[PDB]
C-alpha cells in the first residue's frame, strides 16, 4: 500500500515544511503551546504565583517536549516525499540542515532540563519561538524593504537625529538651572528620546518658559521624523504586496515552461541513461551517426529552450507592455 | 572512456561540412533541415549562443565535448523544472492530471506523439495512477 | 393608489436596507441615539452624577426602544419591495434572517429590562452598538486586507515580538538590582509592552545608566515595529481603494449585460411558462418539432451568454490592457 | 411526464442528422443556420461547451434532457440578472427609463423587434408606468 | 500710466488672492506675525509675564491692524484687475464677498478692542487664523480623502471602538475590587481611551495580573486600530498627490482649446455685438439672409466646440490609454 | 606604475566620495567611531562616570583625530581621479570646496581642544555628525517631498492647530476652577500640545467631566490629524521610491546616447584641437573649403544629437507609453 | 423686437430646404458645404445634439429661437475660457505672447486669417502691448 | 584672429548657394547630400533649430562665426557624456570594454570604420589596457 504511503508523506510534509494554506492552522495551534508555556514561563518568576504556574507548566512542558520531538520525526520521514532525501543517506541529509539540527538542540536541551534550571527554560522558549520561522522569510522580507527605502530611511533617520540632539541640547540649557529633572546633558537626551519616540514617561518634561516653548517648537518636527521610519517602512511593505500581487496575476510563462519540459524529455529520452527508451528514438526517424547527431541537437534545443524560459520568468507590470508594444511596433 | 570520446569526433565530424574545425551557422541550419524541422536565423543564433563561448561566431569541438560530458546532474535546473511544473501546476497542491498533459504537450511548443506523453506519464508517474507530482519528477532524474 | 405604494417602500428598503448615500444621515442620527444612551449610562454608573443621569436615561430608553420598534416594523414591511420577501410568508422568511432576529431579541431584551438591570441594559447597548454592521463589511474588509498583506504583518509580529523580549529580558538585567520596578520579568515585559507600544504610563521607566542605554537602543526598533501593523493596514486599505476606484471606472461590462438580458428574455419566451408569449414566437418565424428546436437553441444562447457575461465580469486595470493589446497583435 | 420526455427525444432526433446518438458541432451549425443566423466556429465551441460536461467533443442525449428541466429555479441567476441591471441601472437608484431599453436592446447583442422591447417592458414593468425596477425583474420570474 | 498700473495691479491680486509660488513668502510673514500675536497672548494670561509681554503686545497688535487693514484695502483695489469686479461697482461686489466681510469685520473689531477685552482678543486671533485659507481649500481636500476612504474609516472607527469598549469592560472587571483607579466604568473608559490613543498619561493603568493580562491583549490590537484612520487618512493624500500629479502631466487639451477659442472669436465677430468687426465677415465670403445663416453656423460651431473640449477636460491616466487603444483596435 | 595608481586613486575616491555599495561600509565603521565618541562625552557629563568615560574619551578621539586627517589627505589625493581636480591647482581647487573646507576646519577646531573645552567638543561631535551628509541629498529629498506633498500637509497642519487650540480652549474652561494643572490657558495649550502628539507626560490631564468629556471627543481627532504629516511624509516617500524604481527600470536611452558619443568623437577629430587627428577626415572623404565645411556640419550633427538626447533623457512611466502609441496611432 | 423674430424666422426658413418645419441632417450638411465647409455625419450628430434637446432627430425653430436669445451672459463658459487660455498660459502667470497666438491659432483647429488673428489680439490686448492677459479677455465680453 | 574669421567666411559662402545672406533648409539638404548622407526635412529642421535663434527659418552668419568660437569648454556638456557613458555603463563601477564599445559604436547611430573606435579608445582610455573610464574621458577634452 504505498499510493496512500505517498499521499499520507506528501501531506505531512506539505503541513510540516512550507506551508500555504489551512496548514497553517496547526502551526498556529503548536504556536499557541509554546506562547502558553512562555507565558507560564512569566508567571513563574513571580512569586505570589509560581506554585500553580510551575504546577501547570510543567504539564505543558512535558506536552510541548513530546509535541515537538513527535514533529521532529514526522518531519524526518516526511522528507522522503523529495526524491533528495530519500534512503537512510537522504534522511540524515535533511536532519543535517542546520534549522533541524537547531530543532533537535532545543529538543534535546529541554528534556535534560525536565529531567535554576528557569533559565534555561526561558532560553528554549525564546529560542523556540525563533525557529517558527525555519527560513529567514521575514528577515529577507524587511532587509529587502529596507534596501529598497534606504535613502529615505537614511534621510528620516538623519533628520531625526538631528532634531533630537538640537531639542535636548536647547531643553537642557533651559531647563538646568530649575528643573532637578535635567540635571546633566544625558537627562537632557533621555527626555529628548522619551518625547520625541512619543513614549513619555513623565519621568522628565520642561517646567521653565523657555524649555517648554524649546519643547513645544522642536517636539512637532521630531515626533513626526521620529514615526516616519515606522511609515516609510509599512507604505513600503504594502506597495511591495500590490507589485506582488500584479506581478503574480501575470506569471504569463506557460508556453516557455511546456517548451522546457518537452526538450527536458526530449533530452532524457535521447541520452543513453536508460536503455528501454526507444519510442522517441523512432518518433524522430520517422518524422525525418545520426543518433549521436539527434543526442545533440535535442540537447541543444533544451539549453534553448531552457535559456528561452529563463528570460520570460520574470514577467513585470509596466516593463512587459512596453517591451510588447515595442515589439508591435517595430513588426508595424 | 576513449570509445565515447571517438564516438563525439565523429558526431562533430559528420555535423562538420566544410571542414574548418568548427560547426557553423549554416551545418546548423542544414542538420536542422534534416532532421525535418525548417531552422530559423535566430534559431541558429540561440544555437550558437548555449553552444559558444568564447565569442567568435562559430562552435569548435572541446566546447562540445564539454558539454556532452555535463550530465543531468550539472545542469542545476532542478529548479526551473519546479517552477515549470507550478506554472502547469494550476491548483498548487502538486498534482497534475494526465488527460491535461497529453491535451497541452502534444498541442504546445515541440509538440510529440500520443505515446511519447504516456511515456511523460510514466517516467513521471512512478505510481502510474495518472496523477503526476512534480517534485518527484524534478528530483527523480535531474537531481 | 399602488404605485404610491411601491415607491414608498423602495424608498425606506433602501433607506433601512443597504443605504448609499443620503440615508445614512438618518442612520447616523440613529446611531446617535444610541450612543447618546451609551454615555448617559456610562454616566449612571458614577455616583455623584446618578440622579440626573438616570433621569434622563430613561427617557432616552423608551425613546429608543419606540425608534427601534418602529424601524424593525417598517423593515419588515418594506422587505416586500423584494419579491423574494413577498407576502406573510417571505415577510416571515425576512424576519428570520439571523441579524433580523437579533434585532428583535434587542427590543424585546430591553422592553423586559425597562419592565442590577443596568448591566443588561449596558450588554443591550454594546450589541445594538454591533448590531450597526447588518453584514459583515467590516470584518470581511478587515479580513480581506489582513489576509492580503499577511506576510507583511507577520514579519512585523515576529521582528517586533522579538524586539520586546530582547529589550525586556536586556533591561530587566540592568535594572533588576537597583530598581523596584522591576521587581519581576513579569515587571520587565510589562514595561517592553507599555514601552514599545509607545503608551508609556511612566509606571516603570528604567533608571540605572545600562537600563537607560538599553532601553534607548532597542526602544527605536521596538517602537517602529510595533507601529509597522498599523501603517501596513493602512496602506493597504488606501491602496485598496485605489484599486477600486480604478475598477469602478472600469465596469465596461455594458454589451455582454445587454446580450445576457436579451437572450434572457427570448428564454422566458420560448419557454411554455406562459401561455400569451406568442409575439416572440412570430418574430422567430419571421426571421427563418420546430417549437422545441427553437427553445433548446434559445436557452443554449441563454447559457452562453451567461457564461461570456460572467467571464467579462471581472474587470481589472493592467490585465485588461495586456489582454487588449495581445488580441490586438495577434490579430496582426 | 412521458409526453414531455417525448418531446424532448423527438426534439433531440430533429438536431441529431446522421444518428450517431449525439448532438455534433455541424447539427448545431446547419440548425443555427436554419434558424436563420449564420453560425460560427468559435460559437459551435461554446454551444458544446456550455452543453457537453464530460469532454467527448459532442452532446448527448441525457445532458439535454437534464438542461432541459433544469427551469429558472435552478439557474442561480439572479445575482446574475441584478449586477447587468445594475449595469444599466446608471444612476444606480433602480430606475430605467423605457426609452433607453427600447433604443439599446434593439441595438445591441441579439437584437430583437420594437413590439418585444414593449414586452421587455410589460414583463419587467408590472405597473406599465414606463419605469423598470432591476430587482422586481430579476426576482419575479427567475427566483 | 496704465500699462504699469495693470501689471502692479495683477502682481498685486496674484499675491493677495490665490498664489502659486514665492507670493507664499508674503502670506507666511503675516502669518508668522499673527502668530507672534497669539503667542504672546499667551503669556499675556501668566501673571508671571503680563507686564513685558503686554507691552510687545499692544505694539505687535497695533502693527497687526495696520498690517490687516492696508492688507484689505490693497486686495480690494487689487480686485479691479478681473473686469467683474470693475469699477465701484464691481469694488463693491467684490468686498460684499463672505470671507471679505470677514475681513473687514476683524479689523473693526480689533479696532475697536485696541481702543477684559482680552478675550476678544484671543477670540479675534483665532478667527484671524481660520481667515488664513479664505477658499475652504483644506476642508474640501480633507472631505474628498475622507470620502474616497469612507469605508476604511468606517471600518477602523467600528473595530477600535469595539476593542476599546470591550477591553476597557473587562480591565474593568479585573481592577474594579483592588485598584482605586478602576472605580467605575467611566474611570476604565478614560483609562482605555487614554490607552488606545496610546497617550498613555498614567494617571490609571491596570495593576493586577487579571488587569494587566487583559490590557495586554487587548491594547495590541486597539493600538493599531486608533491610529489605523491617521494611516488610511495619510495613505489617501499621498496617492491622491501621486494621481494629480500624473493627471497634470496628461492635461493633453490644447487643441480641443484651440478650437474653443478659434469659434468663440468667429461667434464674437459675426454677431452684432460690435459694428466695427466687418473682417471676419470678409473672410468668410471669401471663403465661400446670408449674414444670419453665417451667424447661426458659427455659433453652433461654437457649441459644438465646447461640448468636445468638455468632454475632454478630464484627462485620466488608465482610462485614457485604454479608450485610445480601444480606438486603434476598433480603427483597425 | 600608473595602472595600479590609477585603480587605487579610483577606488579610494569612490569609497571617500559618492559611495554606492560596500563602500558605505567602512563609512558606517567611521560613523560608529564619531558615534563612540559622542556616546562618552555623554558619559562625560555624568560626575559619577566622568573618571573612566574620559579615560577613553580622550583615546577615542585622538583615534578619531587621526583617523578624519587621513581620509581628509587620501580625499585630497583621491580627488586626482577626476581630470578635474589635477595637479596641485585641481587639488587645491577641490580643497576649496565648502564641505570639505568645513572637514579640515572640524580637523583643526579638534586638534586644538586636544592640545572647559569639552563644550567646544560635543559642538564639533555634532558638527562632524552633520558632515556626514557632505552632498544635501537627505535635505534636497525631504524638501522635494514635502513641496510636492505641502498642500496636504498644510491641510494637516491647518486643521490640527484647530483642533489644538479648539480643545485646550474648551479643556480649560472646563477645568480652570477644580485642577490647578489647568490654571492659565497657557497650561492648557501645553496639556493640549503633549496630549495631541500622544506623548502623554501625565503632568497635565483634565480631572472633571467635563473636561474629560471634552477631551476625548477632541482628542480622537487632534491625535489623528497630529500623527497625519508623519503618515503623508512617509507615503510619499514610498510612493516616490515605487517611481523611481519605475524609471529607474525605464532609463532606455543607450541609442540617444550612443548618437551623442559618435558625434561628440566626430566632433572632436573634425576640430583643428589637434594635429595627428586625420584618420577621420581620410574616412569622411572616403564615404562622399571642404574641411570648413565637414568641421561644420559635423559640430552641428553633434548638437542636434545632444539635443535629441538630452529631449530623451526623462524617460518616465505613464507618458512614455502614452507618446508611444500616440505615434504608432498617428502612423497607422 | 419683432424685426429680430422675423429675421429669425427668415433665417429657419433659408435653413429650411424641404419645408417640413424643421432643419434636419441633410440641410446642415448643404449649408455647410454652401459655406465652403465640407461637412461630416458626426459634424451634423454633434449639430443636432447642440441643437436638438427633446430628442426627436431634427431641429426646430422655437428652439433655435431660444438658442439665438441666449446671448454670451448666458453661456456661463467664463471658466471655459479660463480652462482653454491656462492651457494655453504655458507658463501659467498670465501672460500670453502675440506671435505664439498668431503661429497657432492659424495651424490648429478652424484657422482663420493672420488679420484676424491681429483682431484676436485687438480685441484681448486692450493696452495693445504684444501681451494677451487671459483673465481680462475672459471677463471682458463673455462676462 | 583674422585669418579665422576670413576661413569662417568662405564656409559660409561655400554653405552659400543663392547669396541671400543666409543659410536656408535647402543649402543645408544640397551639403548633407554632398557630405554622402541623404538628409531629411525632419533632419534639416533640427539643423535650422540648433543653429538659428532669432527664429527666421534661416541661419544667418554672427551666429555660425558665434558658434563656431564656441569650443568644447564653453558646450556644458560634461554632464551628458558622463549620463551617456553611465548609460554605457552597465555595471556603473566605471569600466568600459573595449570589444563591446567598438561592437556597438559601429552598430548604432551615426557609425564609423574599426579605427575609429580604435581611435575613440586611445583618445579615451589614455593607458591604453581597453579598459576605458568614462570620467576620465569627460574631463579629459571636454572640461
Ligand atoms: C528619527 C530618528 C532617530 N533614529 C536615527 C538614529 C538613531 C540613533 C543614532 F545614534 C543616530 C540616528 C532612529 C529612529 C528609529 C525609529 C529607528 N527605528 C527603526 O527605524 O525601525 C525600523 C532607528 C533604527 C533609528
Ligand atoms: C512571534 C510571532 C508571530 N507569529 C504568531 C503570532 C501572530 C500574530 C499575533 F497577534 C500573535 C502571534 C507567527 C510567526 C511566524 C514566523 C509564523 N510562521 C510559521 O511558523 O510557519 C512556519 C507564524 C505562522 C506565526
Ligand atoms: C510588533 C509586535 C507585537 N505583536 C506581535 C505579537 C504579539 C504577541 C505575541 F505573543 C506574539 C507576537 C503585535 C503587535 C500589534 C500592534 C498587534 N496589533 C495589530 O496588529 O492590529 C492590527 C498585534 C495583534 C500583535
Ligand atoms: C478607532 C477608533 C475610535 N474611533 C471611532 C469611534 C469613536 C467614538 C465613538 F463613539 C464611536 C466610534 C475614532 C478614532 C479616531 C482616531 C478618530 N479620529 C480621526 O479619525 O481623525 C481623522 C475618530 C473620529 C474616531
Ligand atoms: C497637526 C498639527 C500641528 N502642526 C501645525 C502647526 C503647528 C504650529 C502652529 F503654530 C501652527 C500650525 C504641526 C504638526 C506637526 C506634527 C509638525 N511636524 C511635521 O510636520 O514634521 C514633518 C509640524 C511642523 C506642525
Amino acid at each position: 500500500r504505498n499510493a496512500f504511503y505517498r499521499k499520507l508523506q506528501n501531506f505531512l510534509y506539505n503541513v510540516l515544511e512550507r506551508p500555504r494554506g489551512w496548514a497553517f492552522i496547526y502551526h498556529a495551534y503548536v504556536f499557541l503551546l509554546v506562547f502558553s508555556c512562555l507565558v507560564l514561563s512569566v508567571f513563574s518568576t513571580i512569586k505570589e504565583y509560581e506554585k500553580s504556574s510551575e504546577g501547570a507548566l510543567y504539564i505543558l512542558e512535558i506536552v510541548t517536549i513530546v509535541v515537538f520531538g513527535v514533529e521532529y520525526f514526522v518531519r524526518i520521514w516526511a522528507a522522503g516525499c523529495c526524491c533528495r532525501y530519500r534512503g537512510w543517506r537522504g534522511r540524515l541529509k535533511f536532519a543535517r540542515k542546520p534549522f533541524c539540527v537547531i530543532d533537535i538542540m532545543v529538543l534535546i536541551a529541554s528534556i535534560a532540563v525536565l529531567a535554576s534550571a528557569l533559565r534555561s527554560l526561558r532560553f528554549l522558549q525564546i529560542l523556540r519561538m525563533i525557529r517558527m520561522d525555519r527560513r529567514g522569510g521575514t528577515w529577507k522580507l524587511l532587509g529587502s524593504v529596507v534596501y529598497a527605502h534606504s535613502k529615505e530611511l537614511v534621510t528620516a533617520w538623519y533628520i531625526g537625529f538631528l532634531c533630537l540632539i538640537l531639542a535636548s541640547f536647547l531643553v537642557y540649557l533651559a531647563e538646568k538651572g530649575e528643573n532637578d529633572h535635567f540635571d546633566t546633558y544625558a537627562d537632557a537626551l533621555w527626555w529628548g528620546l522619551i518625547t520625541l519616540t512619543t513614549i513619555g514617561y513623565g519621568d522628565k518634561y520642561p517646567q521653565t518658559w523657555n524649555g517648554r516653548l524649546l519643547a513645544a517648537t522642536f517636539t512637532l518636527i521630531g515626533v513626526s521624523f521620529f514615526a516616519l521610519p515606522a511609515g516609510i517602512l509599512g507604505s513600503g511593505f504594502a506597495l511591495k504586496v500590490q507589485e506582488q500581487h500584479r506581478q503574480k496575476h501575470f506569471e504569463k510563462r506557460r508556453n516557455p515552461a511546456a517548451g522546457l519540459i518537452q526538450s527536458a524529455w526530449r533530452f532524457y529520452a535521447t541520452n543513453l541513461s536508460r536503455t528501454d527508451l526507444h519510442s522517441t528514438w523512432q518518433y524522430y526517424e520517422r518524422t525525418v551517426g545520426l543518433k549521436v547527431s539527434i543526442r545533440a541537437v535535442c540537447v541543444m534545443r533544451f539549453l534553448v529552450s531552457k535559456r528561452k524560459f529563463k528570460e520570460s520568468l520574470r514577467p513585470y507590470d509596466v516593463m512587459d507592455v512596453i517591451e510588447q508594444y515595442s515589439a508591435g511596433h517595430l513588426d508595424m | 572512456t576513449e570509445e565515447q570520446i571517438a564516438e563525439f569526433k565523429e558526431a562533430f565530424s559528420l555535423f562538420d561540412k566544410d571542414g574548418d574545425g568548427t560547426i557553423t551557422t549554416k551545418e546548423l541550419g542544414t542538420v536542422m533541415r534534416s532532421l525535418g524541422q525548417n531552422p530559423t536565423e535566430a534559431e541558429l543564433q540561440d544555437m550558437i549562443n548555449e553552444v559558444d563561448a568564447d565569442g567568435n561566431g562559430t562552435i569548435d569541438f572541446p566546447e562540445f565535448l564539454t558539454m556532452m560530458a555535463r550530465k543531468m546532474k550539472d545542469t542545476d535546473s532542478e529548479e526551473e523544472i519546479r517552477e515549470a511544473f507550478r506554472v502547469f501546476d494550476k491548483d498548487g497542491n502538486g498534482y497534475i492530471s494526465a488527460a491535461e498533459l497529453r491535451h497541452v504537450m502534444t498541442n504546445l511548443g515541440e509538440k510529440l506523439t500520443d505515446e511519447e506523453v504516456d511515456e511523460m506519464i510514466r517516467e513521471a508517474d512512478i505510481d502510474g495512477d495518472g496523477q503526476v507530482n512534480y517534485e518527484e519528477f524534478v528530483q527523480m532524474m535531474t537531481a
